[PDB]
């Protein structure tokens, strides 16, 4: 993302692709390192009646 | 549903061999992939400046195994064996017996570094959090006798750890 | 004294030349081998520590053993070993090169190939990470720093 | 006086070839998304020295060679003869001025394949004397189009003489009337200094150790310079002030660098050659094309009326 | 007739006759890396097996995981839940393409085209790290296990995912132009190693090394497992049975993995991640430190493992390299009587004396990259 | 990034523009702030041979104008 | 031009690191001349700066204390030096460094972080932790037979 005008300009034109639309390095655009917690939900057996095991 | 991936004719009009003649003697396509290396020479490198950079982790991440306390300082483990028993590798060898105060406690806890797989089976198993596999993954030694931990080398790992790996744990612990 | 003096010099300027150029052998036996791989690739580029990508053994200094070291291959790796010019070290990488790892119990498995060459630094992990091998070939490296080869040859 | 000037040939020679050795792994590096060194010394500036002093304080591990005498000679012949590649280059005033110095520079490169087959008598091993006849076949192939593009490109210069080439060049590079024999001309520069794409005897190999192993890499890169020195001259040919010779150096020195960096620039390219395509690559498509071009250049000066003078 | 007592992943030893440069015989020499994995599994509970596979080919990590986790729960009985196998199908794809990055940039590496190995294992080295934000590995995740996956994403990872796949395709392009128009390449991969259709069948071939001969066959399309018959992708198939036409399909794979990452994250569907039967999947740590039945079936499920009835399945996956699949037996117990791996590359590198015929030394190295063989999964 | 290459370029240039120099200034001082003569062809060196007796001090590049004549 | 540009960037870096004498001691103890942002410091004298401008992976970085534990680490600089309350923040498994959210604190935590000691007289010996299993018969220490 530092590349003055002119080196992104030569770099585009050998490769022929408009490589800064499609940068292989990260920026700010990854997820945070940190994140709220989760709240995971529970499966189909999670039941208080009619959920005897024999039948599952 | 498939396609062909080099099913094609080529045009054999004159413009169209004339354009492989072209190719074929001034290199276009070897002056194009020129290119491509070109290009990469002017890109910045990936390259990370180790060991004052370090590459990204995420708390659930298996490194060096480390024994737990309570917030009391009592150790975590009771000497349940299930740890032991799912080890994949055998990596791990208990003895245990009641401790002068009654309570539930290990003798012998080892691990042999160099038996274990770096699975983190023992973590999954243990009931009550007291083995883990902490953040470290940078304790390589110069013999191989330093690799095989007694109980003593995992509970210096926890204490001298334990800061991170409370915190990792309290990162991860609602997916678990 | 100078003489004591000009020999710590020396034995400096050889051991930094000699960790400065540290050409490995890699024996990519399994999947640590992968793990080494990716230290040689862009993110960790051990060639910018003076590590080249890949040597000849008559051309290396360090061997790394990168994986589980069968009974069929261990006489394929003393070879190898043996026709390395000195000074050469060997990396122990990886559970199943340390001390046999998953298959430690198994019939056709070497368990730790330190039964078959002598090994400088072990590097724990199923596999190390690259940045873990990283640490291992930085720590030979103040291994060869510490070397007094003039000064003890001289009180000989 | 002649001998301060013989020394400060060859030590910058070595020198240069030091520091090519960090220069072609940062361009191979930065062009593989790398750094390369940059640890030893500031921006590796110290490593070309650590591998050096590492190389020569190495176990010197020769197996009991079937031929001490050859053993030796091989390193000498080929370290020595590259230097001596050196001592007509006009740059832009040459340490030898030799009226035949093209002559003495095909007759000198001839040579060094004795190094090659030297050293695989001395192996005491029939595999690597099969792969050292395998190089030397490659070579001396790719010798026959590399003197008869020489030839070519002569017969616009008028001479043998090195400087020549400088005042045939005054208006206009070479390059422009003579393309394509710098193109093959180039191709054969890669193939004879055995670089990829036509590094078959590491590839090979892969399918000397310490001082000696540091020697023969040392006459390989020497050569490598050498041979883009003289494409240089031979294609690109500086202008020539003889009261400020140091704007000659300068600039023909920069025309140098640039193509000794895209000997690096191509093997961080392309795949390698089989070893017989790499041999049609000579005899059915270079070698047609030159002996063609050479029946095309012995014409045209005499058709155009552009005969150089012998003088 | 020379003989060449080594010539040409892991460690290969090559017994060649040679006629010049023509390669007349072929005898590739394995064990080199057999460590009984099949008799250490006989030793191990269900669970304690599935690490084993990650060792297998260890390029292909997770895919190992889901072949023996789909025979185990077809022995078993039961079904992962629709999240699970939506996971499972997207690290699969993503498996794909760690895989095909390596079979191919290693294939150009061992032939001198060094520099698409470097650009494309930083590619590597951000999908180790999806591994690593799921299962805390970067390689032997141990992720995928019987009855679904170890644990549910973290919160941003299919974020991550997106952006790293939004931008792959390029890398690919940036790969295909080095090599697929490159004459060199062309030369060392055109007409090599020719395979006609009828011999790869008989030869026991499978994946890429069907398809480059024309059979139209893709285990995804023709025996679909988890949610594979909900996604769409198209099979690339070759014409010429030779290198170049495998290359291509490899790298024509990697596109269609990247349009089957596309609607994986876009369908990824809620709710749990493993089998809600704690007879088969451990409870949540919550629940085991609360309820007497979790514990009681935690304290099981660790110690002796599930019994898996009496029974004998063999189950086969589309892996990377072709099909992957273990003949499983069951005797009733917890741990398997008998597990038989059948790897791709086992059968390909027995053909390879076949393929070889009427080719130069240096062609050797090419058929073996076409191949993608790795002696994790050869020698087992 | 890529210009840290250049400092190594640097050294490998200032060594191969050392040749080409020292060359030049050597002969310009011994040949007395001259060219070094060129004598390819035997015309060129009896001139050469000449011009050492008329110098009267044996050195081919000490010249003799009309002050001689 | 943006050349001119580059070049006071440079320069920026020399008073940046505090004149040429900081700008050179850097250059050769990390072979890294950037400028960051101090994040902090902990207790054995390692500093952590941040560039979130930079890409992923060296948007984070120590450098070293010279001095840690009564080791010369100048020029010996290790990753084990980085404590556990920082190395969660500088392998970017935290957003938030510990000046920010500060571990918590235990009276059995070691107060001292120890780098790694393999190769010296600190390392680790494994032994046998468990007491003798079978007691043997003394026999008297009076005679008669
Ligand atoms: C040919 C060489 C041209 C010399 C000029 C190079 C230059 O200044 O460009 C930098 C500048 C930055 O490039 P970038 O890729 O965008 O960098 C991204 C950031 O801006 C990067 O900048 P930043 O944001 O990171 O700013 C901080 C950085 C900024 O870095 C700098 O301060 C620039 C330092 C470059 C100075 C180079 C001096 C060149 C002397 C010529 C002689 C040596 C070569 C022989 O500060 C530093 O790190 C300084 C470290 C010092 C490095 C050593 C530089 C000296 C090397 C020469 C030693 C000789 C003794 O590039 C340009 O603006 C383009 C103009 C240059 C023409 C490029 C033509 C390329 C070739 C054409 C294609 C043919 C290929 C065959
Ligand atoms: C011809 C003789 C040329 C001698 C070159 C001397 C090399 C100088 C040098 O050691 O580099 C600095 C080095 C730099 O120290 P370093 O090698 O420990 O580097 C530390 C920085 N990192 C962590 C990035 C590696 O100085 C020394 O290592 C001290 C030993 C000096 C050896 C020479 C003594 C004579
Ligand atoms: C008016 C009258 C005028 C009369 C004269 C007119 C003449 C002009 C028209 C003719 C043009 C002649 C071109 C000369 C160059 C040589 C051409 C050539 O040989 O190319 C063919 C060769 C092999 O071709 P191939 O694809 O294998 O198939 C042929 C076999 N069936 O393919 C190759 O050689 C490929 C090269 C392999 C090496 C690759 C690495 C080099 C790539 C980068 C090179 C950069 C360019 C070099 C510039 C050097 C500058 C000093
Ligand atoms: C397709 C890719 C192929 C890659 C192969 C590698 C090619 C490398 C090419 C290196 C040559 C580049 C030229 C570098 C110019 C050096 C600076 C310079 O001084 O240019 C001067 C030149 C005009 O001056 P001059 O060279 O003296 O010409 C007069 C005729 N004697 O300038 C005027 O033009
Ligand atoms: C700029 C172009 C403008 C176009 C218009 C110009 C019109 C005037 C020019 C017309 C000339 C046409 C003559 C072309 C003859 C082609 C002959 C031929 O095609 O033979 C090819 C073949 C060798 O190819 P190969 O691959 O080894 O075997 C074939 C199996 N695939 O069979 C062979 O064995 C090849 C023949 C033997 C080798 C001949 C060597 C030629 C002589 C070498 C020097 C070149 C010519 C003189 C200099
Ligand atoms: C087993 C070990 C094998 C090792 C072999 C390695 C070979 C090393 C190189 C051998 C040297 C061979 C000498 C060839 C020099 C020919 C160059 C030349 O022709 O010019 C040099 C000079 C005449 O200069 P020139 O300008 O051409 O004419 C006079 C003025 N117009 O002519 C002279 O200066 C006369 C010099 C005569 C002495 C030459 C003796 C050569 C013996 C080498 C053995
Ligand atoms: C370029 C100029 C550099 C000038 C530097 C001058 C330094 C002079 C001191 C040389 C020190 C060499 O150090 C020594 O090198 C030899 C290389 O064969 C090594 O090897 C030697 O010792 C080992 C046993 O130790 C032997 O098995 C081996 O056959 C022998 O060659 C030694 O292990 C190493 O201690
Ligand atoms: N091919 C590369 N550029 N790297 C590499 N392996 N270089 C070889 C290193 C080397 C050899 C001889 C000498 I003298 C010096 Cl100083 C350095
Ligand atoms: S990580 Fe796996 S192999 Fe290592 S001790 Fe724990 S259960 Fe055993
Ligand atoms: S560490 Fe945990 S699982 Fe292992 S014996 Fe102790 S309490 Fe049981
Ligand atoms: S130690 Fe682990 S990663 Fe390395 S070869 Fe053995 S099983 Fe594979």
């Amino acid at each position: 993302a530092s590349a003055t005008r002119f080196i992104q300009w030569l770099r585009n034109w050998a490769s022929g692709r408009d490589l800064q639309a499609k940068l292989q390095l990260r920026y700010q655009e990854i997820s945070k390192r940190t994140q709220p917690p989760p709240k995971l939900p529970v499966g189909p057996s999670h039941k208080l009646s009619n959920n005897y095991y024999c039948t599952r | 549903t498939y396609k062909y991936v080099n099913l094609r004719e080529p045009s054999m009009d004159m413009k169209s061999v004339t354009d492989r003649a072209a190719q074929t003697l001034l290199w276009t396509e070897l002056i194009r992939g020129l290119g491509m290396t070109l290009s990469y020479l002017f890109r910045e490198p990936a390259t990370i400046n180790y060991p004052f950079e370090k590459g990204p982790l995420s708390p659930r991440f298996r490194g060096e195994h480390a024994l737990r306390r309570y917030p009391s300082g009592e150790e975590r483990c009771i000497a349940c064996k299930l740890c032991e028993a799912v080890c994949p590798a055998q990596a791990i060898t208990i003895e245990a017996e009641p401790r002068a105060d009654g309570s539930r406690r290990t003798t012998r806890y080892d691990i042999d570094m160099t038996k274990c797989i770096y699975c983190g089976f023992c973590q999954e198993a243990c009931p009550v959090d007291a083995i883990v596999e902490g953040p470290n993954f940078e304790f390589s030694t110069e013999t191989h006798e330093e690799l095989l931990y007694n109980k003593e080398k995992l509970l210096n790992n926890g204490d001298k750890w334990e800061a991170e790996i409370a915190a990792n744990i309290q990162a991860d612990y609602l997916y678990r | 004294s100078r003489g004591e003096y000009v020999v710590a010099k020396l034995d400096d300027l050889i051991n930094w030349a000699r960790r400065s150029s540290l050409w490995p052998m890699t024996f990519g036996l399994a999947c640590c081998a992968v793990e080494m791989m990716h230290m040689a690739a862009p993110r960790y580029d051990m060639d910018r520590f003076g590590v080249v990508f890949r040597a000849s053994p008559r051309q290396s200094d360090v061997m790394i053993v990168a994986g589980t070291l069968t009974n069929k291959m261990a006489p394929a790796l003393r070879k190898v070993y043996d026709q390395m010019p000195e000074p050469r070290y060997v990396v122990s990488m990886g559970s199943c090169a340390n001390g046999g790892g998953y298959y430690h119990y198994s019939y056709s498995v070497v368990r730790g190939c330190d039964r078959i060459v002598p090994v400088d630094i072990y590097v724990p992990g199923c596999p190390p990470t690259a940045e873990a091998l990283l640490y291992g070939i930085l720590q030979l490296q103040k291994k060869i720093k510490r070397e007094k080869r003039l000064r003890i040859w001289y009180r000989r | 006086m002649f001998m301060i000037n013989i020394l400060m040939l060859i030590i910058p020679i070595l020198l240069a070839v030091a520091f090519l050795t960090l220069v072609e792994r940062k361009v191979l590096g930065y062009m593989q998304l790398r750094k390369g060194p940059n640890v030893v010394g500031p921006y590796g500036l110290l490593q070309p020295i650590a591998d050096a002093i590492k190389l020569f304080i190495k176990e010197p591990l020769r197996p009991a060679t079937s031929s001490a005498s050859m053993f030796i000679l091989a390193p000498i012949m080929a370290l020595g003869l590259a230097l001596t590649m050196w001592i007509p280059l006009p740059m832009p005033y040459p340490l030898i001025n030799m009226n035949l110095g093209v002559l003495f520079m095909l007759a000198m490169s001839s040579l060094a394949v004795y190094s090659i087959l030297w050293s695989g008598w001395a192996s005491n091993s029939k595999y690597a004397l099969i792969g050292a006849l395998r190089a030397v076949a490659q070579t001396i192939s790719y010798e026959v189009t590399l003197a008869i593009i020489l030839l070519s490109v002569l017969l616009m210069s008028g001479s043998f003489t090195l400087s020549t080439l400088i005042t045939t060049q005054e208006q206009m590079w070479l390059i422009l009337p003579a393309w394509p024999l710098a193109m093959m001309w180039f191709i054969s520069t890669l193939a004879e200094t055995n670089r990829a794409p036509f590094d078959l005897t590491e590839g090979e190999s892969e399918l000397y150790a310490a001082g000696p192993f540091a020697l023969f890499f040392m006459a390989e890169y020497a050569n490598i310079i050498m041979m883009n020195i003289f494409t240089a001259i031979l294609f690109l040919g500086t202008s020539h002030n003889p009261h400020m010779p140091e704007l000659y150096t300068i600039n023909f020195t920069i025309k140098s660098l640039l193509l000794t960096m895209s000997f690096l620039w191509i093997r961080a390219s392309y795949p390698r050659f089989r070893y017989d395509q790499l041999m049609h690559l000579l005899w059915k498509n270079f070698l047609p094309l030159t002996l063609a071009l050479c029946m095309w250049h012995v014409s045209l000066p005499i058709l155009t009326s552009g005969i150089p003078p012998q003088t | 007739n020379l003989t060449l007592n080594f010539g040409p992943h892991g460690v290969l030893r090559l017994v060649m006759e040679l006629s010049g440069e023509m390669v007349r015989k072929c005898d590739p020499h394995i064990g080199l890396l057999h460590r009984g994995t099949e008799k250490l599994i006989e030793y191990k509970t269900y669970l304690q097996a599935l690490p084993y596979f990650d060792r297998l080919d260890y390029v292909s990590m997770m895919c190992n995981e889901q072949a023996y986790s789909l025979a185990v729960e077809k022995l078993l009985n039961i079904r992962p839940p629709p999240r699970a196998q939506w996971i499972r199908v997207l690290f699969g794809e993503i498996t794909r393409l760690l895989n095909h990055i390596m079979a191919v940039t290693t294939h150009a590496l061992d032939i001198g085209a060094m520099t698409p190995f470097f650009w494309m294992f930083e590619e590597r080295e951000k999908m180790f790290e999806f591994y690593e934000r799921v299962s805390g590995a970067r390689m032997h995740a141990a992720y995928v296990r019987p009855g679904g996956v170890h644990q549910d994403l973290p919160l941003g990872l299919m974020d991550d995912i997106y952006e790293f796949s939004k931008n792959f395709s390029l890398r690919i392009d940036e790969l295909e132009e080095m090599l697929t128009n490159n004459r060199i390449w062309r030369n060392r991969t055109v007409d090599i190693g020719i395979v006609t259709a009828e011999d790869a069948l008989n030869y026991g071939f499978s994946g890429v090394m069907l398809r480059g001969s024309g059979i139209q066959w893709d285990l995804r399309k023709t025996q679909p497992y988890d949610v594979y018959d909900q996604v769409e992708f198209d099979v690339p198939i070759g014409s010429r049975g030779d290198c170049y036409d495998r290359y291509l399909c490899r790298v024509e794979e990697m596109r269609q993995s990247i349009r089957i990452i596309s609607q994986c994250l876009n369908k990824m569907p809620p709710g749990e991640i493993k089998v809600d039967d704690a007879k088969v999947s451990p409870p949540k740590r919550a629940e085991m430190k609360t309820s007497m039945e979790s514990l009681i079936h935690h304290f099981k499920l660790y110690t002796e493992g599930y019994q898996v009835p009496p029974g004998a399945t063999y189950t086969a996956i589309e892996a990377p390299k072709g099909e992957f699949g273990v003949y499983l037996v069951s005797d009733g117990s917890s741990r398997p009587y008998r597990c038989k791996i059948k790897a791709p590359g086992f059968a390909h590198l027995a053909g390879l004396d076949k393929m070889s015929k009427g080719h130069m030394l240096a062609d050797v190295v090419a058929i073996i990259g076409t191949q993608d063989i790795v002696f994790g999964e050869v020698d087992r | 990034m890529w210009f840290e290459v250049l400092p190594g370029i640097a050294v490998m240039g200032v060594c191969l523009f050392i040749p080409g120099m020292a060359t030049a200034r050597i002969h310009r001082f011994s040949n007395g702030g001259k060219e070094k003569r060129v004598a390819h062809y035997p015309y060129q060196w009896y001139l050469m041979e000449r011009d050492r007796r008329v110098s009267g001090v044996n050195r081919s590049y000490v010249s003799k104008g009309l002050e001689n004549i | 031009m943006e050349l001119l540009q580059v070049l006071k960037r440079g320069l920026q870096q020399v008073s940046g690191h505090g004149g040429l004498r900081g700008y050179l001691r850097v250059l050769f103890r990390a072979n890294d001349v950037r400028v960051g942002t101090l994040v902090g410091e902990d207790k054995y004298g390692n500093k952590y700066y941040e560039d979130n401008k930079q890409f992923f992976g060296r948007h984070r970085w120590v450098i070293y204390t010279t001095e840690m534990n009564g080791k010369n680490t100048f020029w010996d600089v290790d990753g084990s030096m980085v404590p556990p309350e920082w190395h969660r923040w500088l392998h970017c498994m935290t957003d938030d460094p510990p000046t920010v959210k500060p571990p918590t604190a235990r009276k059995f935590i070691w107060t001292n972080h120890k780098f790694n000691l393999s190769g010296t007289p600190q390392q680790y010996v494994p032994y046998s932790t468990t007491r003798k299993k079978i007691q043997e018969w003394v026999p008297p220490s009076t005679p008669y037979k």
